[PDB]
C-alpha cells in the first residue's frame, strides 16, 4: 500500500530547462539547432511563435551540438529571432489515471469534452518495452459475438491480434460497432473497449459516438480522436497513446480489455509521408524498408502475462486500396498477426449484410479455443465439411457458368442449392441478431442434411453416426 | 414497425438522459477536486510573496538559486536579469558566487557578472532570478514562481496520492 | 581506451579515440553499458552497432573496449535453457530482475555458476600429451544424455601436468593444467570461441544416411538426408509451423537447435509448455524430450541487431555438438527477416544498395551460413564421428517468388519444397506443391534403398508419373470437359484424384496423423501402384470401366482406410493387413478383370 | 404511442436526486481529506520549491 509512496517520491524533486535560441536550419518538417550543451536522444521540447503561440517536437538525430527536431503540429511561421526552444530532459508521457473511462481525447491526448485536467496516478513514456515471452500465457477462452460466421468458422480466444481486410464504402464500422455490441463470452464481466480513431471524418465519428450512447458502453470507455483536418506527423502517435493506456488499465487493474485500432492505412500513409522526407530507403510501393518493425512493435504489444488476469485483444482496422490482398500492408500485416478476417464485395453487391467471405478468411487459433466443455466436439469438422461443400459450391458453379446445367453432376446441383441456401439464411442476420454459437450449429447441420451420410467424408464416422439425424 | 422505432427511440433518449447525467456528475467532482488544488496553489503563491519579503531568508536562498543556475550554464561569463528592488544583494553576494562558481566545479572560478539594467514587472513575479548567457542567447528562468509553475505538475501524482491515500485498485505497483 | 558519443543515429553510433581497437570487436557503452560491435574505422572516429535500444544516450558518453570478438560459451547446462539472441537465459533474466519486461543493460553469466557437475576423468592420466580438440573426460547431464564429452578447445596443445579426480565440479573450477612450453594453460569444464569462425575439423565426407522426418510425401518424393540444407518458402498461415512440429517432435536426430528470429512469439508461447509434456520413446522408453533440444529465440520487438547474431549463435552450437559426434540439424524461422535486418542496417549506414535495397555481400552470407554445415570426421583422438543438416523457411512477399533472398537460397540448396496457398483454403495439408519442388539425393539413397528396400526406388517414378498425367489430363477438363477420355485416362484422373485425398494429407492427430514409419509408407506405395495397374490391366484386356468400378467397389475404402491402421503395431500386424488387402484386391480384380 | 410517449415526458425529475444524492457524498469526502492534508501539502510545496540542489551534468 505505501510502495506508491516509495515510487513517486520523486515527485517532489523540480530541474529547470534550458531556453535556446540557436534556430540554425529548418526545412519543412526538420529543425536544426546548435550548441545544445549535451542533449538527450528522442527527448521532447517546445517551441514558442513571435505571435505567441506553443507547438511541439522532439529531436530524432544527433551529432556533435547539433540536433534535428521534428515539429508534428506544423512548420509554418517560424522565425530566426522569436524562437523559444526548451528541452525537457525525456520522451514524451503521458497523464495516465483510471479515471479517464468515459472521456474523450483528442488526437493529441487532451481533453475535449468541456472537462478539466485529469490528475493522473502516474505517467509512461508512449513506446513500451517488450515483454520476456517466457512469461506469455497461450489464449484460450473462446470469445462469442453473437454473429455465426466468426463464431463458427474463425472463433476468436482471449488475447489476440486479428485484423479486419476491408475496402472503401464497406460497413466495417457497422460490423465493428455490432461487435462491441454483442461482446462477451458464452461460458460476466462487461468489457472495457478503447477506440483510437485517425485520420476519419466526421460522419464515422458521429456514428461511433452515437452507438456507444446507445449501447450505453460510453461509461465504459475513452477515445481518442484525430480527424483528417490534423497534422499528419502527430497521426502516428495516437496508437502508442492508445496501446499504453490498454497496457495500464490491462496490467495494472486485470481488466479485459477490447481495442479497436482503425484506419492502420492512415497510418502508413504518415509513416511513408515521414520517411520521404527523411530520405530513407523505399523498401517496396515506396513504404520505408523497415515500417515492418514499427507494425511489429504496434501489434506484438497484445496478450496475457502470468500473473495478470486482464487481457487485451486488438482488431486493426485495415483498408486495401486496391480492393486486392497483394498490397504491402497486409502481407505484412498477415505475416504478424495471427487469425484474419476478410470482407466480401459480392455479397454486398447483393445486398447481404454482413458481406463476409470465409474462404480467405482464416483463424490461426480457433483450434485451441474450439473443444468439448465449450461446445459439442463436431463443431471443428462441422466447419471443416462447411469449408469443402462451400468450395465446391464455388467452383461448380464457376464451371456451370461456362458449361452450365447439362455437364453438371447431380452433386454439382446439390452443391448450388447447399451454397444457396448458406448464404442466404446462415450468414446473413440482422442489425440487432444474434446466435449463440450452438444455434449456430443446429443452423449448419439442418444445412448440412441436404446431402447424404456418404458425402460428408470430413468427418469421422462417430460424429456422422451421432448428428446425421435430429 | 411504428411502435419497434419509438421504442428504440425511446431507449436512446433514456440512454443519452442516463449518459448526460453522468457526465455532469464526473465533471462536478473532476472540478471540484480542481478547485482545491487551485486553493492549495493560491496559498502557496501567498507563502512564496510572504517569504520573499525578508532579506534574511532571501539571500542564501537567492545566492543558491544563481549557483544552480550557473553550474547547468557552465560558462565563463554570464548576465542575470531580476528586479531593482533585490540588486542590493546580488552586489553583496556578487564575489561569493564569483568564487563559488569554480569552487563547486574544478574549473578557475568565474569572471565576470553583469546585472542587466532593465527588470521583470513586479506583478509578472514576486521574487527570484533570471540568469543569461554572455550572448544572451541561452538562458535559464529560475524565478521562484516558475519554479511552482513548474512542480505543479511534475509531483502531481505524488499530491494526489496523499490527498486520495492508496489507489486502491493497483495490485501491481 | 576510453572515448565519447560523438553522434547518434536510431541503431547507429559513432564514437571517439577509438585507435587500438579492431572491427567485430566488442565494445561496452553508455552508462548502462549496452553491447556493441565495431564495423567502420575512420582515423580515431568509429562506427559502432548496437544491440539494444536507445533514447537514453546523449552526447559525450563514456565507451569501453573488450578486446575480443563476438564468442559464446560452450560447456555444460545448454540444454534445456532458452537464451535470447546473445545468449542470455530469459528465465533467468526475469526470475532475478523480478519484473515481466526486459530491462535494458542486464548483464548475467551465459552459463550457471551454481550447479556442480559430475565429472569422472575420461582416456587419459597425469603427465600426457595431448592435441586440440580431444576428448579429456565426460560429464554426467541428463537422463536423455547422460555423456556430454569434455573436449580441448581447438588451437591448442602440449604436454598436460595434471587431471583432475572424478567428483562434483562447477564449471568455473579449474579441472586440467598443460604445459604447451610452459604451465600457461589451466582448462576449466566450459570455454567459449568467437561465432565468425567455424570451428575447425578433421575432414568432410559425404552424406548417404537418409534422414527421417515421419511425413508422409517429404519421406516419399522429395527426401531429406542427414548433413544438407532445405528450403521452405511461403507466405503466412502456409503451415510452415506444422512442418516445424513434426521434424521437432519426430526425427532420428541426436540433437535439434530450433531457432526463432522474428517470429510471431505466441509460437513460443504456445510451443515451450507443449515441448516437455510431448514424451517421445527415444532411445528407449525415455519419455522427456526437451532434453532432445533447446531453443533459442529472438522476437520481432528485439533490437533488429540480434536478429543475426542470434543464426550465428545457433550455427555455432550446432557445430559444437556435432563435434561430439552426435548428429545435429538446425532448424531457421526465417532468414527473410534476417535480410530485412541487413539492409535496415545498411542502409541505416548509408552505403549504396544492391537490387530491391538489399546489400550486395547477401549472397556471400548465405552461401558461407550454408557451407558451414554437412558431414565430416570430428577432431579428436577417439576418432568420432558427425554431421549436421540444416532447414529454414522463406517470407516472399514483394510481389513474386524469385526475389534475391529466395534465388540466393535456392543456388546452394539440395532439397526445394514449394508451397501453395489455395489449398489452405481447400483445407488441404501439407500444403506443399509438387508442381514446383525437387532434390538431388536419391541418385546416393538408392544404395540405401537397395541395402533395405531395394524396390523402392523403381516405384516412385511412376508415382510421379501418375500426378504428371494428371494435371496434362485436367487442361482438356477445363477446355471442354470430360467428352473424350477413354477409360484409361478416367482411371489415371480417379486414381490420382484417391493419391491426393489419402495419400497426400498428414491430417489431424493421432497414431495415424502424426507419424508415419518408412515401412508402413512403402506398404501404401505398393498398394496404391497395384491398384493402379491392375485396374489398367483389367480394362485393357476388356471391362466397361464404369461398371468394373462400381463392382470393384469397397476396395477404394478398404485402402484408403489402410493408412488408419496404427503405426508400430510390431512390423507384422499392419503387414499382415497389407498382405491380406493385396490378396483380396487382387482376387477381386481376377473376378472382375473380365 | 402517445401513451408509451406519456412515459418518457415524466422522466424528468427523478434523475436529479438519483445524481445529486449519489454525488454528495463524494463531494463532502473529499472536501473534507483535502482539508485534513492543506497544511501537510502547503508544507511539502514549500520546502521542495525552497530546495537548494547543485549538479553538474553527468558528462
Amino acid at each position: 500500500f505505501a510502495i506508491n509512496k516509495k515510487a513517486v517520491e520523486q515527485g517532489f524533486n523540480v530541474k529547470p530547462r534550458l531556453n535556446y535560441n540557436t534556430v540554425s536550419g529548418v526545412n519543412g518538417p526538420l529543425v536544426i539547432l546548435e550548441k545544445v550543451k549535451f542533449p538527450r536522444y528522442n527527448e521532447i521540447v517546445n517551441l514558442t511563435l513571435p505571435d505567441g503561440t506553443v507547438r511541439q517536437g522532439q529531436v530524432l538525430e544527433i551529432r556533435g551540438d547539433r540536433a534535428i527536431v521534428q515539429v508534428f503540429e506544423g512548420t509554418s511561421g517560424i522565425d530566426v529571432k522569436k524562437t523559444t526552444v526548451e528541452f525537457t530532459g525525456e520522451s514524451l508521457r503521458i497523464p495516465v489515471s483510471e479515471d479517464m473511462l468515459g472521456r474523450i481525447f483528442d488526437g493529441s491526448g487532451r481533453p475535449i469534452d468541456n472537462g478539466p485536467k485529469v490528475f493522473a496516478e502516474d505517467y509512461l513514456d508512449i513506446n513500451g518495452s517488450p515483454i520476456n515471452p517466457y512469461a506469455r500465457i497461450y489464449p484460450e477462452e473462446m470469445i462469442s459475438t453473437g454473429v455465426s460466421a466468426i463464431d463458427t468458422m474463425n472463433s476468436i480466444a482471449r488475447g489476440q491480434k486479428i485484423p479486419i481486410f476491408s475496402a472503401s464504402g464497406l460497413p466495417h464500422n457497422e460490423i465493428a460497432a455490432q461487435i462491441c455490441r454483442q461482446a462477451g463470452l458464452v461460458r460476466e464481466e462487461n468489457f472495457s473497449i478503447v477506440f483510437a480513431a485517425m485520420g476519419v471524418n466526421l460522419e464515422t465519428a458521429r456514428f461511433f459516438k452515437q452507438d456507444f450512447e446507445e449501447n450505453g458502453s460510453l461509461e465504459r470507455t475513452s477515445l481518442f480522436l484525430n480527424l483528417a483536418n490534423d497534422p499528419t506527423i502527430e497521426r502516428i502517435i495516437t496508437p502508442r497513446l492508445a496501446l499504453t493506456t490498454a497496457e495500464y488499465l490491462a496490467y495494472q487493474t486485470e481488466r479485459h480489455v477490447l481495442t479497436i485500432l482503425t484506419d492502420m492505412s492512415s497510418y502508413a500513409d504518415a509513416l511513408r509521408e515521414v520517411s520521404a522526407a527523411r530520405e530513407e530507403v523505399p523498401g517496396r510501393r515506396g513504404y520505408p524498408g523497415y515500417m515492418y518493425t514499427d507494425l511489429s512493435t504496434i501489434y506484438e504489444r497484445a496478450g496475457r502475462v502470468e500473473g495478470r488476469n486482464g487481457s487485451i485483444t486488438q482488431i486493426p482496422i485495415l483498408t486495401m486500396p486496391n480492393d486486392d490482398i497483394t498490397h504491402p500492408i497486409p502481407d505484412l500485416t498477415g505475416y504478424i498477426t495471427e487469425g484474419q478476417i476478410f470482407v466480401d464485395r459480392q455479397l454486398h453487391n447483393k445486398g447481404i449484410y454482413p458481406p463476409i467471405n470465409v474462404l480467405p478468411s482464416l483463424s490461426r487459433l480457433m483450434k485451441s479455443a474450439i473443444g468439448e466443455g465449450m461446445t459439442r466436439k463436431d463443431h471443428g469438422d462441422v466447419s471443416n465439411q462447411l469449408y469443402a461443400k462451400y468450395a465446391i459450391g464455388k467452383d461448380a458453379a464457376a464451371m456451370k457458368a461456362v458449361v452450365g446445367e447439362e455437364a453438371l453432376s447431380i452433386e454439382d446441383k446439390l452443391s448450388l442449392e447447399f451454397l444457396e441456401k448458406f448464404e442466404k439464411t446462415f450468414i446473413t442476420q440482422g442489425a440487432y441478431e444474434d446466435r449463440t454459437v450452438f444455434e449456430s450449429l443446429d443452423q449448419a447441420w439442418s444445412l448440412l442434411r441436404i446431402y447424404p451420410k456418404e458425402m460428408l467424408n470430413r468427418i469421422s464416422p462417430k460424429i456422422l453416426d451421432e448428428f446425421y439425424d435430429r | 414497425g411504428n411502435f419497434k422505432s419509438k421504442l428504440k427511440k425511446a431507449m436512446l433518449s433514456q440512454q443519452i438522459t442516463k449518459s448526460t447525467i453522468a457526465n455532469k456528475m464526473r465533471l462536478k467532482v473532476l472540478s471540484a477536486r480542481e478547485q482545491s488544488l487551485d486553493g492549495i496553489f493560491e496559498e502557496t503563491k501567498e507563502k512564496l510573496s510572504g517569504i520573499a519579503n525578508n532579506r534574511d531568508e532571501y539571500k542564501p536562498i537567492l545566492q543558491s538559486l544563481i549557483v544552480e543556475a550557473l553550474l547547468k550554464l557552465l560558462e565563463p561569463k554570464a548576465i542575470v536579469k531580476a528586479l531593482e528592488r533585490d540588486v542590493d544583494l546580488i552586489e553583496s553576494m556578487k564575489d561569493d558566487i564569483m568564487r563559488e562558481y569554480g569552487e563547486k566545479a574544478q574549473r578557475a572560478p568565474l569572471e565576470e557578472i553583469v546585472i542587466s539594467n532593465d527588470y521583470l514587472n513586479k506583478d509578472l513575479v514576486s521574487g527570484g532570478v533570471v540568469v543569461s548567457n554572455a550572448s544572451d542567447k541561452i538562458e535559464i528562468n529560475n524565478t521562484l514562481e516558475e519554479r511552482l509553475k513548474l512542480l505543479s505538475e511534475e509531483a502531481l501524482p505524488a499530491i494526489r496520492l496523499e490527498l486520495y491515500g492508496p489507489s486502491k485498485t493497483r495490485k501491481f505497483f | 581506451e576510453y572515448g565519447a558519443i560523438y553522434s547518434v543515429s536510431g541503431p547507429v553510433v559513432i564514437a571517439e579515440n577509438m585507435i587500438g581497437c579492431a572491427m567485430y570487436e566488442l565494445v561496452k557503452v553508455g552508462h548502462d553499458n549496452l553491447v556493441g560491435e565495431v564495423i567502420r574505422i575512420d582515423g580515431d572516429k568509429a562506427t559502432i552497432q548496437v544491440y539494444e535500444e536507445t533514447a537514453g544516450l546523449t552526447v559525450g558518453d563514456p565507451v569501453l573496449r573488450t578486446g575480443k570478438p563476438l564468442s559464446v560459451e560452450l560447456g555444460p547446462g545448454l540444454m534445456e535453457t532458452i537464451y535470447d539472441g546473445i545468449q542470455r537465459p530469459l528465465k533467468a533474466i526475469k526470475e532475478e530482475s523480478q519484473s515481466i519486461y526486459i530491462p535494458r543493460g542486464i548483464d548475467t553469466p551465459a552459463l550457471d555458476r551454481t550447479i556442480k557437475w559430475q565429472f569422472t576423468p575420461g582416456k587419459f592420466q597425469v603427465g600426457d600429451h595431448i592435441s586440440g580438440g580431444d576428448i579429456y573426460g565426460s560429464v554426467f547431464e541428463n537422463s536423455l544424455i547422460s555423456s556430454h564429452k569434455i573436449l580441448l578447445p581447438p588451437r591448442s596443445r602440449g604436454t598436460i601436468t595434471w587431471i583432475a579426480p572424478a567428483g562434483e565440479y562447477t564449471l568455473d573450477e579449474k579441472i586440467l593444467e598443460v604445459e604447451f612450453d610452459g604451465k600457461k594453460s589451466d582448462f576449466t569444464l566450459y570455454h567459449t570461441w568467437p561465432v565468425r569462425v567455424p570451428r575447425p575439423v578433421t575432414e568432410k565426407l559425404s552424406a548417404d544416411y537418409p534422414l527421417l522426418t515421419g511425413q508422409r510425401v517429404l519421406d516419399a518424393l522429395f527426401p531429406c538426408v542427414q548433413g544438407g540444407t532445405t528450403c521452405i518458402p511461403g507466405a503466412f498461415g502456409c503451415g510452415k509451423t506444422v512442418i516445424s512440429q513434426s521434424l521437432s517432435k519426430y526425427s532420428n536426430s541426436d540433437a535439434i537447435i530450433y531457432v526463432g528470429c522474428g517470429e510471431r512469439g505466441n509460437e513460443m508461447a504456445e510451443v515451450l509448455m507443449e515441448f516437455p509434456e510431448l514424451y517421445t520413446e527415444m532411445s528407449g522408453t525415455k519419455e522427456p524430450i526437451m532434453k532432445r533440444t533447446t531453443l533459442v529465440a529472438n522476437t520481432s520487438n528485439m533490437p533488429v541487431a540480434a536478429r543475426e547474431a542470434s543464426i550465428y549463435t545457433g550455427i555455432t552450437l550446432a557445430e559444437y555438438f556435432r563435434d561430439q559426434g552426435k548428429n545435429v540439424s538446425m532448424i531457421a524461422d526465417s532468414s527473410s527477416r534476417w535480410a530485412e535486418a541487413l539492409r535496415e542496417i545498411s542502409g541505416r549506414l548509408g552505403e549504396m544498395p544492391a537490387d530491391q535495397g538489399f546489400p550486395a555481400y547477401l549472397g556471400a552470407k548465405l552461401a558461407s551460413f550454408y557451407e558451414r554445415a554437412g558431414k565430416a570426421v570430428a577432431l579428436g583422438s577417439p576418432d568420432r564421428t558427425g554431421s549436421v543438416s540444416i532447414v529454414a523457411a522463406v517470407s516472399p512477399a514483394g510481389g513474386d517468388f524469385s526475389d534475391p533472398v529466395t534465388t540466393a537460397t535456392l543456388g546452394i540448396t539440395q532439397v526445394f519444397w514449394g508451397l501453395d496457398k489455395k489449398l489452405a483454403q481447400r483445407k488441404h495439408f501439407p500444403s506443399i506443391n509438387t508442381s514446383v519442388s525437387y532434390s538431388k539425393y536419391t541418385n546416393v539413397l538408392n544404395k540405401f534403398y537397395d541395402s533395405n528396400y531395394p524396390e523402392f526406388p523403381v516405384l516412385r517414378d511412376r508415382m510421379k508419373e501418375i500426378l504428371s498425367n494428371a494435371e496434362e489430363l485436367e487442361q482438356v477438363v477445363q477446355l471442354v470437359g470430360k467428352s473424350a477420355l477413354s477409360d484409361s485416362d478416367k482411371i489415371t484422373l480417379d486414381v490420382a484424384t484417391l493419391i491426393k485425398e489419402d495419400f497426400l494429407q498428414q491430417n489431424g492427430y493421432s497414431t495415424y496423423d502424426a507419424f508415419c514409419p518408412i515401412w508402413k509408407t512403402f506398404d501404401m506405395m505398393r498398394a496404391f501402384i497395384s491398384y493402379h495397374d491392375e485396374a489398367q490391366k483389367a480394362v485393357a484386356n476388356g471391362a466397361n470401366w464404369s461398371k468394373l468400378a462400381d463392382s470393384t467397389g469397397d476396395v477404394k475404402h478398404a485402402v484408403s482406410s489402410s493408412k488408419f491402421f496404427e503405426p508400430s503395431r510390431g512390423e507384422k500386424e499392419v503387414h499382415g493387413e497389407f498382405e491380406k488387402l493385396l490378396s483380396t484386391m487382387q482376387e477381386r480384380f481376377a473376378e472382375s478383370t473380365d | 404511442l402517445k401513451e408509451f410517449e406519456q412515459k418518457n415526458a415524466g422522466g424528468v425529475g427523478e434523475l436529479e436526486k438519483k445524481a445529486e444524492a449519489g454525488v454528495q457524498g463524494e463531494l463532502a469526502e473529499i472536501k473534507k481529506i483535502a482539508e485534513k492534508k492543506k497544511d501537510d501539502v502547503v508544507k511539502i510545496l514549500i520546502e521542495t520549491v525552497i530546495k537548494p540542489s547543485a549538479e553538474v551534468h553527468i558528462n
